[PDB]
């Protein structure tokens, strides 16, 4: 198959409200495992997944190493806000955000499929490492400054060396340590609920609960014809226990049930599911 | 591992 | 470049009166990251409320899960109150156990 290690950084300024804040989290596929918050008194890198809280002794220096790396990132982006601000000539009275996402995609053989590093400013693309992991694309003229600084510092090569190196290997170590959580496919618990509106109309809601990974397909049909336009489909939401939820409802006439099949597909299901009231 | 230092860089 | 949050209020497990559960308020698709999320029990703020660590989607918009343990009844109405810079007044979404 394919698995991914992904890191997310958010740094934002808050003028007249203290000094800038920097938060960062790490994910193996769709399951967080680490976090860092610069607002904490003595900010440490903290585990956020069960396999990180008990089998993280293999390396007695993991938490110190990651603590210092995260603190350095915190200072880098804290000053970077001042940089991006100067480039655009923006007033310090305003709040602004730098976001970063980087990581690696590994294939079924355990070798790297693709590495990536992307940065946004105020929620819009700012600068990205190209596919060759050797050059940068800056979205506008202000980001050209960052591109020039990073090229003259030879940053892209150290980026590539992390993405093809420590990233892949730590993805493999995490997949091994947390295979009970990460290498699972929990199928959804599915059912249909029935909510009258009038003597003339009823809502039918198709529920998929407690599934992992996040990807799932939920559709209604009437006698065999899709009803994506008529139905209401909420965005997949987490249940707080490390799994996900989704439902899809449709308004149908009273007595006109027993048509309108619900259809669920998920990689944890042996076969796709068909439910009917 | 978080990617290391950034050698005190500056966007 | 600002984006208003979407809100969903729901329980971790199907609603069963008199049994312990987790009340969830999921806010997503918003920007910038500062956001105020309160959980209400009959119109009043719940003290013991925690939230997930800040993250974001491919379009760079943020999402968060606020949650608290509760045991629902027939009479107890629960809700989520969300304010953000893009919202001129705070939005309130009641907890519907059928959603």
């Amino acid at each position: 198959g394919f698995h991914s290690l992904r890191y997310f950084y958010t740094a934002w300024s808050r003028p007249g409200s203290g000094e800038p804040r920097f938060v960062a989290v790490g994910y193996v596929d769709d399951t967080q495992f680490v976090r860092f918050d610069s607002d904490n008194a003595s900010p440490r890198a903290e585990p956020r997944a069960p396999w990180m809280d008990l089998v993280e002794q293999q390396d007695p220096q993991y938490w110190d190493r990651n603590t210092r790396n995260a603190r350095d990132a915190a200072q880098t982006y804290r000053v970077g806000l001042d940089n991006v601000r100067g480039y655009y000539n923006q007033s310090e009275a305003g709040s602004h955000t730098i976001q970063r996402m980087y990581g690696c995609d590994v294939g079924p053989h355990g070798r790297l499929l693709r590495g990536y590093d992307q940065l946004a400013y105020d929620g819009a693309d700012y600068i990205a490492l190209n596919e060759d992991l050797r050059s940068w694309t800056a979205a506008d003229l202000a980001a050209q400054n960052t591109r020039r600084k990073w090229e003259e510092a030879g940053y892209a090569e150290r980026d590539r060396a992390y993405l093809e190196g420590e990233c892949v290997e730590w993805l493999l170590k995490h997949l091994e340590n947390g295979r009970e959580t990460l290498l699972r496919a929990d199928p959804p618990k599915t059912h249909i609920t029935h909510h009258p509106i009038s003597d003339r109309e009823v809502t039918l809601r198709c529920w998929a609960l407690g599934f992992y990974p996040e990807e799932i397909t939920l559709t209604w049909q009437h006698d065999g014809e899709d009803q994506t336009q008529e139905m209401e489909l909420v965005e997949t939401r987490p249940d707080g226990n490390g799994a996900f939820q989704k439902w899809a409802a449709l308004v149908v006439p009273s007595g006109e049930e027993q048509r309108y099949t619900c259809h669920v597909q998920h990689e944890g299901l042996p076969q796709p599911l068909t439910l009917r009231w | 591992d978080f990617q290391e230092s950034a050698d005190s860089f500056l966007l | 470049i600002q984006r208003t949050p979407k809100i969903q209020v729901y329980s971790r497990h199907p609603a069963e009166n008199g049994k312990s559960n987790f009340l969830n308020c999921y806010v997503s698709g918003f920007h910038p990251s500062d956001i105020e999320v309160d959980l209400l029990k009959n119109g009043e703020r719940i003290e013991k409320v925690e939230h997930s660590d800040l993250s974001f989607s491919k379009d760079w918009s943020f999402y968060l899960l606020y949650y608290t343990e509760f045991t629902p009844t027939e009479k107890d109405e629960y809700a989520c109150r969300v304010n953000h810079v893009t919202l001129s007044q705070p939005k309130i979404v009641k907890w519907d156990r059928d959603m």
